[PDB]
């Protein structure tokens, strides 16, 4: 529990057509983080005054 | 018969791509020139007995 699914990994692609004085670097994943049961995580509070 | 090829604006010296601001230079027409061949001719006799 905690575990963060992922299909695709870190990768890096870039054109120059049909650029104009440029070139152009794009990275694209795909990944979530999930809430498995319903608890196991605890923070504050550690509120404000 | 093509024409003279023409006028590029130069860029404002900050706009280095999306977008350059450069001139839009229309495609030359290529323009015909046709010729027209009129004609003559004259004609002339005598007789044989004069």
């Amino acid at each position: 529990n905690f575990v963060m699914p992922r299909q695709r990994a870190v990768t890096v692609e870039r054109e120059r057509q049909a650029g104009k004085q440029r070139d152009a670097y794009y990275v694209t994943q795909r990944v979530n983080l999930q809430r498995y049961f319903a608890n196991g995580v605890v923070s504050g509070t550690y509120a404000a005054s | 018969v093509e024409p003279d090829a023409g006028k590029a604006t130069w860029v404002a010296a900050s706009t280095y791509g999306t977008d350059t601001t450069t001139g839009e230079e229309v495609k030359g027409a290529l323009k015909e020139i046709h010729f027209s061949t009129y004609k003559l001719a004259a004609k002339s006799f005598i007789t044989d007995e004069t």
